């Protein structure tokens, strides 16, 4: 097993006298998967600007000006290739899957988008009321909604706090510039970074990229990437109520640290001990998970996931549940109340569960070569470098009890969190109350 | 010298539960452990032993009792419950040792 | 060294095949495939496949529910099983020694279930939501309901336990049909992240059951069925289909290639606020072509017309030799791709160890696909305007045309 | 005077299976056909007493058979449901239907006819004794026509025909397209491709 983790293909990285890190893994397979992540985001958007990288990435596609629409489609479709991606707030990416076979095609292709979108005048005021709709989709998606909302209250006020996708009014207003002044502004080497997975051999992806990537920076400025403007976390909460909803959702969390921070893993782990529960499971046996046995024996939710959502230089640990307009409230209690047990008195016979499940989804986390290529593109991005499972592996094969509490306490104890709630959740309530939730009568 | 059958034999004539015409079974207090036991009774045997205990309850409250013919003979009392009772224990002292 | 170690297979005395694959990768995945299913169910015991299916978690022989499911998460692992209308896995996955451990729970799952009276009789009521959440994909119903048009007799059953038996699947009707499905000769240990060595000396506490086939299901006579589902979604779903194409029935890859051949042209074929695509699905003993078309209400008549004109069309000579090396490519892609996923993968060693016994390597696989081209596909489509088609739909509908309207 | 009038009833040989598991199955066959105040009606009147004795006496064993038979505006339907037991459904529904089939191949004396005849003139005046199916018929009436049939010509009407249809009356119904519909065990009820 260890030797499994060593015998693991180191990944490959080295950067251009342009800007671009080229990185990537190796193995036999005949297919593959690569992609260039930007460092872009909606956290990079102004009150005006706010909408650009979506309405962006829905653009990123529709052709270049090298190749028009029905070509790009037509070359990609025709050699059997997904060119798919997102954009979040404070990451983005458009990675492609061939056969290996196309390295130096599909690098191509990226290079042709990412620099040269067709923004063609007449494809955007279609695109845009696709979003316009494609948003009024997005909406009664409570699933979501609840998560927005609780960055919208959670960071109140900062850039995070702004939705990836952006208000009507923009959308409904952005200028055929505003997307170019978007994607000259950040789409820039510096930020952007080439990574693949499969049967490549990385010479051969560099000289490609080296080659379709003929950026020159002269300026000091094009060498440098800026650091964004940090994000006050504003413990509060924010209803948007409609006893008119199936139920009612609730997310409720704490400042993250931030993917640099060492502790992310113990706190990782944290999230692994209560992890997730959903009707259709099996077990009101379950592990440990109180929170998911409980649920099941007074039937508390319908679904409820523990979540350490983090960026650059902050983040959301919290849980989000999914409940009857009726049993809102005993599922918070049960909850919160274990985020206290978790950082009070937690046992190692607990952690070590929660490790292993951990290094579960550890490996099965890089399944494939399109999620390998995530978490390169994401590694450095984010990390600097590329964090190798051998890596991982130790950072949290290494957490005990005590530390797991030294932790949570540290971000969760007496702290103010930030709760979202949509839907018939009357029974949910005041602040105070499920404030005075996050300490202890110990 | 002397059989502990020979004995229980006693006791139970003794306890003369039987008089009432119910199962030793039909007597043993209803904590946790027999709840769940007879929750995973058959219904066969549940109904059954509901009666018996409702006939027994009428008797009772009548202060009389049943014929020296329909009392329940030792020999012949059905131990319906001990098994189901038994592995839930066991499935209990199981996951009372796990969560340690 | 390179990590390349030859997938060995190894029949056992029984008929169970036991296919492995030590690709060295940290986390492996132990799975016991089945041919058992929906398609073996009578007028009644239906959905008792379903049921079993859910019944994973319940007591075995040799571990308590609650030893099975705290067993395999005191390892962070992961027991689920997947099912389809006539075949059953049961995977399960780990990391290390752990893969050692988390067998001893598969294999009771597997052959030991004592289905307890109770647990069923309390876990029945499961049915009515495991069902209800997979319902609220449109898609499935149409499905469901497709197949039931489709055929009459096995296969054309339901693949999620039809309402009114509910609550009524005996304790019983679980071994019954556990005791003629999961028998070794329709069976599979397959495996990767493993030596074989130690993935076979497994097999031999496997070895319960012999009895080669015990109640095989009956052949699947077609039909041209046609049901209709009035429930005003405000935007239809509809499925056509031909009976046609068996798995390892060498007129399969035909439609696979037509299946490709097929949607640029329905679709592109097709404008206004819609989706459409080339619907193909292989059976043992049968199998389905045509194409479902998720559009608006009143623009369905419309939708489903212009994408059945193009299927039409399409037989009568609108297909270059350049669509079928283009499609042909597409499918070497969908094929290689949805493989590099472990369990997307460990499917495909364990369907072929089924089966057949065999494996084909990636390389004649393809030798085959590309094998058939031009010769077949324009052909192919010519089959399914010729023969009898059933129809399946979902939605408003009041507007949507009946096969009988073409 | 007609404010959205209804569309005409386009026909259609749909079958629709309801697998329910009752012990017992309900069935029923239909070949589209006559019409109120279509002359080709009281036809299938007669066939559906000429029928009844025929299909019922034709099945053996525990069940219940009968000719069935809807007149519409511009349209109606005829056939027999049946039900029976679950495993002696596929049975049931095949001999009553073989019997529907050989009456229209000569299997019915002009005195089937004498006796069915009278059947529905026994029925219809029956079915008017109580003012309420009988206001049902001054009612009927004085609404898809303006008239009143007299009990008198009525039967001279129903009178009027005999031998010369019934026999072929039957004949379309095993000719025409057939929908069949479905509730009970089923698993071993056949299919309308397998008649």
């Amino acid at each position: 097993y260890a030797q499994a983790l060593q015998s693991v293909p180191e990944t490959q990285v080295s950067q251009l006298d342009n800007g671009v890190r080229v990185a990537s893994e190796q193995s036999s397979q005949p297919t593959c998967t690569v992609g260039v992540w930007i460092d872009a985001g909606s956290r990079y958007e102004s009150e005006k600007n706010n909408g650009a990288g979506y309405f962006l990435e829905h653009l990123a596609f529709k052709g270049t000006k090298n190749r028009p629409q029905n070509a790009l489609e037509k070359e990609v479709e025709s050699m059997g290739a997904h060119l798919n991606a997102y954009s979040s707030r404070e990451h983005t990416a458009y990675y492609i899957k061939a056969l290996s076979k196309d390295v130096p095609k599909a690098v191509e292709l990226l290079a042709d988008i990412v620099q040269n979108c067709s923004l063609e005048d007449s494809q955007i005021e279609k695109e845009r009321d696709v979003i316009v709709r494609e948003l009024q989709e997005n909406d009664t998606s409570m699933r979501e909604v609840v998560f927005n909302y609780l960055h919208a209250t959670a960071f109140q006020g900062t850039g995070l706090a702004q939705s990836v996708e952006g208000p009507s009014e923009n959308i409904r207003k952005l200028s055929r510039a505003d997307l170019t002044e978007y994607l000259s502004t950040h789409y820039t080497a510096p930020r952007m970074v080439l990574a693949a997975a499969g049967g490549v051999e990385h010479q051969q992806l560099l000289e490609l990229a080296q080659k379709h990537f003929g950026g020159v920076p002269f300026t000091y400025d094009d060498d440098a990437v800026p650091t964004l403007s940090k994000c006050r976390f504003t413990g509060s909460q924010i209803r948007h109520r409609e006893d008119g909803l199936p139920l009612a959702h609730v997310a409720i969390a704490v400042e993250g640290p931030g993917w640099a921070h060492p502790d992310l893993v113990a706190l990782q782990v944290a999230n692994a001990i209560i992890g997730h529960y959903d009707r259709t499971y099996g077990g009101g046996l379950h592990s440990s998970s109180p929170l998911a046995s409980i649920a099941v024996t007074n039937k508390l939710c319908q679904s409820f996931q523990t979540f350490s959502i983090c960026y650059s230089e902050t983040g959301l640990f919290g849980f989000y549940f999914v409940c009857d307009r009726m049993s809102i409230d005993d599922m918070m209690f049960v909850l919160q109340g274990q985020w206290m047990r978790l950082c009070t008195s937690i046992s190692e016979s607990e952690v070590l569960r929660g490790k292993n499940f951990l290094r579960n989804a550890l490996v099965s986390h890089l399944d494939g070569t399109t999620p390998v290529c995530e978490d390169i593109g994401r590694e450095l991005l984010t990390y600097g470098r590329r964090i190798p499972l051998e890596e991982w592996e130790e950072r949290l094969a290494e957490v005990d009890a005590r530390m797991v509490r030294e932790v949570c306490s540290k971000y969760i104890y007496d702290q103010c969190p930030a709760v979202a709630g949509p839907g018939p959740i009357e029974q949910l309530p005041d602040y105070n109350r499920i404030r005075s939730g996050m300490f202890w009568l110990r | 010298s002397r059989w502990l059958e020979g004995i229980r034999k006693w006791y139970y004539n003794a306890a003369g539960f039987n008089k009432y015409g119910l199962m030793r079974d039909d007597t043993i207090y209803e904590n946790d452990d027999v709840k769940e036991a007879i929750r995973r009774l058959p219904e066969n045997l549940y109904d059954d032993r509901m009666f018996r205990i409702k006939r027994a309850l009428d008797l009772n409250m009548r202060q009389q009792i049943l014929p020296k013919e329909q009392w329940t003979k030792y020999e012949e009392d059905v131990p319906y419950l001990e098994p189901y009772l038994k592995e839930v224990i066991r499935e209990r002292k199981e996951r009372e040792e796990w969560d340690k | 060294p390179p990590h390349p170690q030859d997938l060995e297979i190894t029949k056992l005395p029984n008929g169970l095949v036991i296919a492995s694959l030590e690709n060295y990768s940290p986390g492996s995945t132990i799975g016991v495939f089945i041919k058992a299913g929906s398609r073996y169910e009578n007028s009644s015991n239906l959905g008792t496949s379903h049921l079993l299916r859910l019944a994973s978690s319940l007591t075995t022989k040799g571990a308590s529910s609650f030893k099975i499911t705290r067993g395999i998460e005191a390892v962070g692992g992961k027991l689920s099983v997947e099912s389809t209308r006539e075949n059953m896995a049961y995977t399960v996955e780990c990391l290390r020694d752990d893969v050692e451990i988390l067998m001893e729970f598969l294999l009771n799952v597997t052959t030991a279930p004592e289905f307890r009276p109770w647990e069923v009789a309390d876990l029945q009521p499961q049915l009515k939501i495991d069902k209800a959440v997979a319902f609220q994909n449109p898609q499935t119903h149409v499905i469901e309901n497709l197949h039931a048009a489709a055929y009459r007799n096995a296969l054309a059953d339901s693949l999620y336990c039809p309402d009114y038996r509910i609550g009524k699947v005996t304790s019983v009707e679980l071994h019954d049909f556990v005791q003629n499905h999961f028998t070794s000769a329709r069976m599979a240990l397959v495996g990767l992240g493993v030596s074989h060595p130690v993935l076979k000396n497994v097999a031999e506490q496997l070895l319960n059951i012999r009895g080669g086939l015990g109640l095989s299901g009956a052949k699947a006579k077609y039909r041209g069925g046609e049901i209709r589902e009035q429930n005003g979604d405000s935007l239809v779903h509809a499925a056509i289909v031909a009976e046609s194409a068996a798995i390892g029935g060498a007129e399969a890859n035909a439609f696979s290639v037509l299946q490709h051949v097929l949607g640029a042209n329905p679709h592109v074929k097709r404008g206004n606020p819609f989706d459409v695509s080339a619907f193909n699905a292989s059976y043992s003993d049968s199998g389905l072509f045509g194409f479902y078309t998720i559009s608006q209400a009143a623009y369905a008549g419309q939708v489903i017309k212009a994408a059945y004109n193009q299927v039409k069309t399409i037989a009568q000579g609108n297909v270059s030799n350049e669509n079928v090396q283009a499609a042909k490519n597409k499918l070497k892609a969908k094929y290689l791709m949805s493989v590099e996923s472990s369990e997307g993968f460990l499917e495909e060693v364990g369907s072929q160890a089924l089966a057949a016994g065999s494996y084909n390597p990636p390389s004649t696989v393809l030798q085959q696909i590309d094998a058939v081209a031009d010769a077949d596909v324009i052909k192919a489509a010519k089959k399914f305007v010729s023969r009898q088609k059933s129809m399946a739909a979902s939605g408003n509908l009041g507007h949507t045309p009946f096969v009988d309207e073409l």
